[PDB]
């Protein structure tokens, strides 16, 4: 059954799960410091700075994540290998979902 | 010590002739190749790699293809016409072309060959970082097709880089000086330079006599490359993706995306093998894209285009007033020339000649240059 082979590829989609991890610490960063920026402790013209500065990082983890994407989109899965295409659909889908995030983000701020 | 550096449009590279022996020289990234990109932020300016894998959260600011626009006027019918093909701001200033982008808090202008000299800069740093000392002597190549405005322009980019630019030598005839082709015995050589990359295609002839070289004629498309090729294959697999699924996956900018890049990288598979396999889960509303292409399939959606190359080819001949037979050496340059088939039309027009390819087509430019450089020193 399991084979020796499915390990490499399941080695590297923990690696590349790792990684999600931590561009999802990025968007995490991204909403607690947006809040307090969105409640008027400052002047309007230099919270919209502020906001501006918060949109290139949505950009910079948006493009993390479609990084990400692109590595995985270079594997293939044997059909046999359902852990691994487990796996792999999981993290995508889950890219995808943090990819929404960040869309309702950066529609929202800095336009 | 002196460099050999080919100043690309898209992409530079740089070598040293030592031990007896070229070495290109990988970039801090260990790549061989350095992308022709400098970006402007809120707080740095980046060169190379650094510059092109921000292009998508700063795309206005991101300069390239300042080759392009290098030793011309503004008014240059080339500069109004590739201009719509950049996504930065290019401006009129005295009657010559000025990119325009925000360096943080100001909003700054470059002559191009200031963004000429920034990417050479970053060539002569990724020389001195292998070396372990300073670089100063360089040749710099230059398109066959280059003005007086245009060499003069790329001599003092250099200059300003910091560097003692030896000679600008065309990247044609550098090519040549790769394959020791100024080396040969007897009398007077016809050699055809085929250039194609990811972006440009440059057709040259030269003669070359006792190691003397003349360029003869040039021909080609300033927009023609591996770019196009990934396209044909694109369309190919939207198409593919509508008949079924029944589902249209061409707005959404992050389907398109991860498609075109898993079909530049099949078609490089295809260059080496003879199909290529693609799996993109989730591309579109949650469907899996699973998926193949033979390499006969892909020539055929490029077969026009690949056909075409042939049509600069035997301008090149006319202009330089040659018949195909009279054409002694045939010498492959650019990424796209690893193609089967574009080798394969190539070989078979000039009635199976046999093609000069054994130097990675990306690398001979930069190859001959350090050849010449070190000749030169
Ligand atoms: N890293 C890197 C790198 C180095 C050089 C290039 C220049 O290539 C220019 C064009 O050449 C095309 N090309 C290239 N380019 C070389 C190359 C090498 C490694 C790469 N790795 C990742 C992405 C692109 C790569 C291109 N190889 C081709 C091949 N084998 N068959 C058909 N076309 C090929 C590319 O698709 C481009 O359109 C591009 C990227």
């Amino acid at each position: 059954g399991n084979s020796p082979q499915e390990e490499v590829e399941l080695k590297k989609l923990k690696h590349l799960e790792k990684s999600v991890e931590k561009i999802a610490d990025q968007l995490e960063e991204l909403n607690k410091e947006l809040t307090g920026i969105q409640q008027g402790f400052l002047p309007k013209d230099l919270q919209a700075e502020a906001l501006c500065k918060l949109d290139r990082r949505v950009k910079a983890t948006i493009e993390q994540f479609m990084k990400i994407l692109e590595e995985i989109d270079t594997l293939i899965l044997p059909e046999n290998f359902k852990d691994s295409r487990l796996k792999r659909k999981g993290l995508v889908k889950k890219v995808q979902a943090f990819l929404a995030e960040c869309d309702t983000v950066e529609q929202n701020i800095c336009q | 010590p002196a460099v050999g550096i080919d100043l690309g449009t898209t992409y530079s590279c740089v070598g040293v002739f030592q031990h007896g022996k070229v070495e290109i020289i990988a970039n801090d990234q260990g790549n061989r190749t350095t992308p022709s990109y400098v970006a402007f932020t809120d707080t740095e300016r980046l060169i190379g790699d650094a510059a092109k894998n921000q292009v998508a959260m700063n795309p206005t600011n991101t300069v390239f293809d300042a080759k392009r626009l290098i030793g011309r006027r503004f008014d240059d019918a080339v500069v109004q016409s590739d201009m719509k093909h950049w996504p930065f701001m290019v401006v009129n200033d005295a009657g010559r072309p000025k990119v325009q982008v925000e360096y943080k808090g100001e909003t700054k202008s470059f002559y191009p060959e200031e963004v000429s000299s920034m990417v050479l800069t970053k060539m002569k740093e990724i020389a001195e970082a292998y070396l372990g000392k300073t670089v100063t002597n360089a040749v710099v190549t230059v398109p066959a097709y280059f003005n007086d405005s245009q060499r003069q322009a790329t001599k003092d980019a250099g200059t300003i880089a910091g560097l003692n630019v030896l000679r600008i030598i065309n990247e044609p005839t550098a090519a040549a000086i790769a394959y020791g082709l100024d080396k040969k015995v007897g009398a007077e050589r016809n050699v055809l330079i085929f250039d194609l990359g990811g972006g440009t295609f440059d057709v040259s002839i030269l003669t070359i006599e006792d190691g003397i070289f003349e360029v003869k004629s040039t021909a080609g498309d300033t927009h023609l490359g591996g770019e196009d090729f990934d396209n044909r294959m694109v369309n190919h697999f939207i198409a593919e993706f509508k008949r079924k699924h029944k589902k249209d996956i061409s707005e959404n900018k992050r389907a398109v995306r991860r498609l075109r890049t898993a079909c530049e990288r099949a078609k490089r598979t295809l260059s080496s093998s003879t199909q290529a396999s693609i799996e993109i889960d989730s591309l579109y509303e949650g469907i899996d894209f699973y998926t193949s292409i033979t390499r006969a399939r892909f020539e055929e959606l490029n077969a026009d285009l690949f056909r075409g190359t042939l049509d600069p080819v035997e301008k090149a001949l006319r202009d330089a007033k040659l018949d195909k037979s009279q054409i002694h050496d045939i010498v492959l340059v650019g990424g796209s020339t690893r193609i089967p088939k574009i080798q394969k039309l190539l070989q078979d027009f000039f009635n199976g000649k046999e093609l000069n390819k054994s130097i990675n087509p990306d690398e001979a430019v930069a190859y001959g240059a350090a050849v010449q450089a070190a000749i030169l020193s």
